[PDB]
Parts: C-alpha cells; structure tokens; sequence
RNA sequence: AAUGCGCAGAUACCGGGAGGAACGCCGAUGGCGAAGGCAGCCACCUGGUCCACCCGUGACGCUGAGGCGCGAAAGCGUGGGGAGCAAACCGGAUUAGAUACCCGGGUAGUCCACGCCCUAAACGAUGCGCGCUAGGUCUCUGGGUCUCCUGGGGGCCGAAGCUAACGCGUUAAGCGCGCCGCCUGGGGAGUACGGCCGCAAGGCUGAAACUCAAAGGAAUUGACGGGGGCCCGCACAAGCGGUGGAGCAUGU
C-alpha cells in the first residue's frame, strides 16, 4: 500500500448462520482452494459443538474468537540503534485476523484425528478459557507490558 | 504574531536611572529574575541599555532577584 | 513512623536516569527512589516508564509515613521528567505545587567537551 | 556497555564553610578599537571618536623604505595558584586491527604577576589618503523648523559602470590622483646556505640542481552523496505458498 489505504473485501455471509465471521473462519480453514470441504469441516464441527455442549454453535464460535483477540502485541522497530520491540495497540481489524488464524493453527496442532474434531475442541476449549490458541495470545500480550519501557515509540 | 502586553505602556513617568524604584524596576523581569528582552519591555535600543545597567545595580543592593523559580511545569 | 503529612518531592531528571527524593518540609529526605532502585540496569533507567515507577515507588514508600501533600520541585532537563510528575499526581498524594528549579550557572565552569561542541 | 564511584554509607535532598575560574538574562539584527581583540557591578586613572557654533591659526598636508611600538592561541623563564577542563599519559569499550572517534581517570596547560616568544584562515583572503558618479530600505548615534530635513556609523537591494565569472556597486571590486607593500608556471620549498633575532621551541630573510606540461580561478551540463525535499514499484512491511534438507528430472 504505497498509494491508497487499501480497503477490506466483503466476504458474503454464511449459508447456514448467515454470518461474515463464519465465512472468514471457513476461509482460513480452507487450503488449496478446496472451499467445499472447508465448510464441510466447520459444519461437521458445529454438530459436535452441540452433541458435547448444550450451547448453540454460533454463540460459542463468537464467544471463543473474543477470548483469542489480542489487545496488545509487539512489532519490532529499527531505530538509531537496532531492534526495539515496541508495544503497540491492535486494531479491531487485525484482532479479527489474528484470532481466526490462531484458532485454525492451534486446532491443527491438536492430536485428534478428524479435522472437525480438532476445530471443535479448539473452538470449545477456547471458549472455556483454555487451549493453545489462547496461550499464543496471553503470551503475545505478555511481551507487551514487558517491553513497556519502549511504549514511547507509539507510531 | 509575537506580541501581547508591552511594558513601556503599562507605566508612565519613570526614571530609568533610579536603581531603587523596585516597585517599577521589577515589572521588567520575567517570572524568573531574567531581564525581559526589548520585544516585551518595549524600550528603545537605548532605554534598554540604561535599564539593564540600572536593574543590575539594583540586584547588588538586594532589591531585585538575580534568578527565580518557574512555578508550573 | 515519623508522621509528616506535608512534604516535598524532588524529581531529579537526566538523560540517563530519574531519581525521586521525598523529604520533610525542612528538606530532609523521608525516602527516595530511582530507575536503578526499581531493578532496571542500563539505558532503561532513563526511560520514562521507569520514571513512572520510580515516582510511584517513592510515593508509596512515603505514603506509609502518612504523607498526603507534596510540593513538587522538578530539577532536570531529561526524559521521564514530566512522566515522573504524572506518576506523582496519580498517586493520590495531593500535589500542592510544581516548581522547576533546574540549576544553571551564570556562565561559570568550563563544561565537559561532550556538552559544548560550539561552546 | 564496561572501567569508575558507593555499607569507611555514595547518588538524590536540606544547612554551613573553603576556594578557583567564568560572568546567565539584558544581548544582536547592536556597540568600541589601528589590528590582535574587548561583555557581572562600582570607583579612580587614561585613549580614540561624533555632533553643533562657524571663534582661533593659515597649507601647518598625504603616504611612508628603515626604525620604534602593539600583536589570538599555543609555547618558554621565575614565582604563585589550581575549582572546572584537559595534549601527553593510565584505563574501559569499539573494531579485521584502533596508537582514533565513545566512556572513566589524568599531568603540563588553561588562571595571576613579571620577563620572553612575534605566529595565524593575524580574513572583508579586498594598503592608506582625497575627490567624483541614481536611488530605495533597515539599524546604531548626534543636531535643527523633528509629518520631514541634516551629519557620523553598521547591513541589505539596486542606476551607471566594472568583472573571467562569481559578484562588486557613496562602507566600489566604478571614474581618477598620490605614496608604500607585493606577484611573474607546478613541484623541489618556506627547504638548504648565509645573516639577524630567541632561553628554547623556533622566527625573519630566502635560493639552486633536478623535474613536470601542466598547476590554477570561476562557471556549465551530468553523474554521485552514508545532502535535503517530494514521489512511485510485491520494494519492505501485512499475509498466503515455496527454494535451501530428501529421491529423482534437467541445465551448469
Ligand atoms: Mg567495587
Ligand atoms: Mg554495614
Ligand atoms: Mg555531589
Ligand atoms: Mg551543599
Ligand atoms: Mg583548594
Ligand atoms: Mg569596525
Ligand atoms: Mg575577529
Ligand atoms: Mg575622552
Ligand atoms: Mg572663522
Ligand atoms: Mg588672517
Ligand atoms: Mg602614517
Ligand atoms: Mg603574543
Ligand atoms: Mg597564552
Ligand atoms: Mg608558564
Ligand atoms: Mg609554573
Ligand atoms: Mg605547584
Ligand atoms: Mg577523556
Ligand atoms: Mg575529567
Ligand atoms: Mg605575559
Ligand atoms: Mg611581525
Ligand atoms: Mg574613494
Ligand atoms: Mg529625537
Ligand atoms: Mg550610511
Ligand atoms: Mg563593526
Ligand atoms: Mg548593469
Ligand atoms: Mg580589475
Ligand atoms: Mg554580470
Ligand atoms: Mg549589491
Ligand atoms: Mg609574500
Ligand atoms: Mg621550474
Ligand atoms: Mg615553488
Ligand atoms: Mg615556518
Ligand atoms: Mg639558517
Ligand atoms: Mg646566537
Ligand atoms: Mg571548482
Ligand atoms: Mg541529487
Ligand atoms: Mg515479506
Ligand atoms: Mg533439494
Ligand atoms: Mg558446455
């Protein structure tokens, strides 16, 4: 983006929850253009979020995304010295992306064999406060407020 | 731009050589003891030269400060 | 356990560290603090965050001599100067008045080379 | 960062004392001086200068080889002083190396008196004096009828004009006259020799053999800068997927 501030694209809502976040998730879950079996996963995951919990899946998926969104992160900075890890705020746009990406990645670390299950358990575990996704978020924010000394480079 | 209240104005019939007229002299220092510039005294090239010598004398008598302390920050 | 209530805060600002001394109304220190006292080491003691803690630490330490009211006397050119004040204010301690008292010669001692370049 | 200082209690803060050096603001776009150079305040002793009056003298003028005196800093001698700062030096870092830049120390010195030294980018790189040749404008300092006139000084822009150009232009680098100093291609070389001066360091004065075909001024177009400003590109950043590891294909 050297010229224009570059706008975000508007993913068409889900076919089953009529939601935008759920397309976003489904898109991050998808690889090699196989969108059919990315949705075939997220939904299989959704059946599992109920037959393991009295809660409705959308409310849980949304609930867990919020628990993974990072209020602070560092991004490095070259100064009149070297690399300084400046603690930055995190835009609501970037928290979206970071959360979702982290959720899939965390999910695919898991030892469960079916994909839907891994997504399911990560989606659940993250709602209930725990799980690898959240750990690389409570972690991220821990590097901020540790480099707090360099907050005075707020950009 | 670069102009508020001028000091030659706020007063009237004074002697610039009177090094005892503290009540008049002191109008010419900042909040700190610092002697104000011409752009604020409003004195002419000369008047200022004579007042600075006057203020200096009045500092040695202990009537005017040499330096004071800023009070906001 | 002296009990004082009213006292003075001397912020000593510098491009290298920040040191906050709290004293009684005569000027004798009740307590002090600085970037090094809050366990920082090198360049980070000049950092204004440090200065915030350094003031907050020095506060609390004195807020247990029953201080409440402080006259602030800033005395340095450096970074973390105003932030040391910010910290002092936000510590409940009533700041009764802030004064800059940075000492300056009427041109007197030949400065270190580092600090003169063109005199 | 580390030498370093700190539990023999530093740093920070308050009170008292000692000392040495410099004089913030005013203060600069300013003033004074022949130049070097001159800045807290008071007094004394001294130098130059500018205005008005149009009073006195009556060409008593200008320049000036040599002479004499002055002459930043550093340096030297004798004595004193010594806060801060600091060649040399002693350490710590940095680096390929680091006899450096950065950091902690630190002697001479920087200070004062007296006596030397006599140099400089001692620069406006512009000898002094006098006359003449549009103006505008800002400023310092006098005087008169004080919206304005009239001196002396400091800047800027500009008439004519000058200049290789840059630029100069009533504070000439214009137009003239007087007098002094100096130049005559680069190197060798401010060197050698001699002389004069100096306590010394050194200073003045100042060549030749030899060697080169340039050395050099200003300006033009570019290119370049680890110079500025402005701006692009999957250039970086944000992101997805890779190569680099394996086996094989293929080119080298
Ligand atoms: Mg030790
Ligand atoms: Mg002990
Ligand atoms: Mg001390
Ligand atoms: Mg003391
Ligand atoms: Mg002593
Ligand atoms: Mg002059
Ligand atoms: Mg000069
Ligand atoms: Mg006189
Ligand atoms: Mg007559
Ligand atoms: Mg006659
Ligand atoms: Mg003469
Ligand atoms: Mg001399
Ligand atoms: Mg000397
Ligand atoms: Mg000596
Ligand atoms: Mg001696
Ligand atoms: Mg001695
Ligand atoms: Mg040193
Ligand atoms: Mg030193
Ligand atoms: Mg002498
Ligand atoms: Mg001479
Ligand atoms: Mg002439
Ligand atoms: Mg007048
Ligand atoms: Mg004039
Ligand atoms: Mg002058
Ligand atoms: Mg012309
Ligand atoms: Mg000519
Ligand atoms: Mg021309
Ligand atoms: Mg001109
Ligand atoms: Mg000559
Ligand atoms: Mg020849
Ligand atoms: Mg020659
Ligand atoms: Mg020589
Ligand atoms: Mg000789
Ligand atoms: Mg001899
Ligand atoms: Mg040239
Ligand atoms: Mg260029
Ligand atoms: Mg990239
Ligand atoms: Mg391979
Ligand atoms: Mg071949």
């Amino acid at each position: 983006a050297r010229r224009r501030r570059a706008e975000v694209r508007q993913l068409q809502p889900d076919l089953v929850y009529g939601d935008v976040l759920v397309t976003a998730f489904i898109n991050k879950i998808m690889r090699d253009g196989k969108k059919n079996l990315a949705a075939r996963i997220f939904y299989d995951a959704c059946k599992i979020i109920q037959e393991k919990t009295g809660q409705e899946p959308l409310k849980v998926f949304k609930q867990a995304v919020e628990n993974v969104k990072p209020r602070m992160e560092v991004r490095s900075r070259r100064v009149g010295g070297a690399n300084y890890q400046v603690p930055m705020e995190v835009s609501p746009r970037r928290q979206q992306s970071l959360a979702l990406r982290w959720l899939v990645q965390a999910a695919n670390q898991r030892p469960e064999r079916r994909a839907a299950v891994r997504i399911a358990h990560e989606l659940m575990d993250a709602a209930e406060g725990k799980g690898g996704a959240v750990k690389k978020k409570e972690d991220v924010e821990r590097m901020a407020e540790a480099n707090r000394a360099y907050a005075h480079y707020r950009w | 731009p670069s102009r508020k209240a001028k000091v030659k104005a706020t007063l009237g019939e004074f002697d610039l050589r009177d090094y005892r007229n503290v009540e008049v002299l002191k109008r010419f220092l900042s909040e700190t003891g610092k002697i104000l510039p011409r752009r604020r005294t409003g004195l002419s090239g000369k008047e200022q030269r004579i007042l600075a010598k006057t203020i200096k004398r009045a500092r040695i008598l202990g009537l005017l400060p040499f330096t004071e302390k800023l009070v906001r920050k | 356990k002296r009990q004082v209530a009213s006292g003075r805060a001397y912020i000593h600002a510098s491009y290298n560290n920040t040191i906050v001394t709290i004293t009684d109304p005569d000027g004798n220190p009740i307590t002090w603090s600085s970037g090094g006292v809050i366990g920082y080491k090198g360049s980070r003691k000049g950092t204004p965050y440090a200065a915030q803690l350094a003031a907050l630490d020095a506060a609390k330490k004195a807020m247990a001599y029953g201080m409440q009211s402080v006259d602030v006397i800033v005395r340095g050119t450096g970074a973390g100067r105003e932030q040391a004040i910010r910290a002092l204010q936000a510590s409940g301690l009533q700041v009764k008045s802030i004064v800059d008292d940075t000492p300056v010669p009427h041109n007197g001692c030949r400065p270190k080379k580092k600090f003169r370049k063109a005199s």
